């Protein structure tokens, strides 16, 4: 418990304790990171 | 008052393909990616004289001189192999394989020797510097479960 | 009065032979298959080097550079392996094999990538030109149900 | 006045017992049996390797390279598997076996194709020359019944 939505605009919207909102954003920023290198 | 023989020995082969079912789905899987290693290699040639006749690793492909298309090295289980600056890395096609190696990937990279050069496997990988690569960090690495005792090398294996 | 369980026992060990019989008759079927194809392999390398190193199919076995008698090529549930134009076709034996398999046969063929060649393997087909090949339709073909998942390539596979 | 239903169903459990007493019995041995012919295989290995490297039939396990003693290539029926001169025996314990086949063996030995070798399975053989065996008769044989369809071959088959 806990889940993801994916809206249109390419964003990610989680709910969640905060332990398991805090480990999707760590993996959501960390690859999002291996993609801002261009 | 009678056939048990019959239902129970039907219902053994039944149970008996579930634990069987485990044992093939990751022999199989980790079949599929044996060859994603041998698609991976190869193609070490056409790296390795690149780098030791230029001293730079092969931007691509075609720098290395192969298929100038990434999807033109592709087999059964693999949709490709790119060549991105001497790091050769193999994906897993999406139809015919397993569930969880699908889209998934490993990387060969080398390293100068001086005068030679040392070859790596493992996890996807991202070549930094002419003598550094990373983890290619983002979660479509083939599981160190899928891979062979040979292709378990980190980033920074000398 | 009394003895049923010897009975009963005894009726569904035999209707469990007859549920197990057509189970064991095509994992055998499917096993004697298995086969042709390790006797079609193998004999790849040959057919491999004389098109590289010629640019031409081996005509036939002696020119692949191989037991100059399909008969020679032979095995268990294989009564042959003949090269025919870069084909190569196994033959199952009439003794030994299933059933519906028996005297059927598969092919391996390659197709020139342009410095090498990719194999395919599947039901008999016949070489045309140097690039392209058709089902050998005979009936004589191997079922598609006793072929692996790895040997059902179509006459137009690339 | 009464109870025989529980006289003849445990009268007739016992007679079912008695009736599946010889099926479990052979299906038994000839599981038994199946074994000491996977423990002799796996074997053919070394073997082979050795007489297309030297064109000379190993002596004996040190020679083909295997666990120097005999003893040490046994298993749970299995007492034992020599070498001797390219031929690969299998002896049956005397504990935890059939009754009709322990202490019995069978023999795996090859013959030179000219460039590879082929392999046969029956009943123990003593090699005469590099390409010639024969019947090693003393008794000691697992009995025909007890040997796998692919296991039937004689002292001269080719």
């Amino acid at each position: 418990g806990s889940v993801t939505v994916d809206q249109r605009t390419n964003v990610l919207i989680v709910k969640d304790v905060r332990s398991n909102t805090e480990r999707a954003r760590s993996l959501v920023r960390s690859l999002d990171t291996q993609t801002p290198q261009v | 008052f009678t056939l048990i023989e019959l239902m129970i020995v039907i219902a053994i082969v039944g149970i008996l393909a579930a634990v069987a079912l485990p044992a093939y789905q990751d022999y199989t899987a980790r079949a599929q990616v044996s060859e994603a290693i041998l698609l991976a290699e190869g193609q070490k040639s056409a790296v390795t004289e690149y780098y030791l006749n230029h001293g730079k690793w092969p931007e691509n492909n075609t720098s290395a001189g192969v298929a100038s298309s990434p999807t033109d090295i592709k087999g059964k289980y693999v949709k490709e192999v790119e060549v991105k600056n001497g790091v050769v890395t193999a994906t897993m096609l999406s139809s015919g394989v397993n569930n969880e190696i699908k889209g998934k990937k490993l990387s060969l990279w080398a390293r100068r020797e001086n005068g030679s050069v040392k070859w790596f496997c493992g996890q996807p990988v991202t070549r930094t510097d002419d003598d550094t690569v990373a983890d290619a960090k983002d979660g479509k690495e083939i599981d160190t479960k899928h891979l062979p005792s040979t292709c378990r090398d980190n980033f920074d294996a000398k």
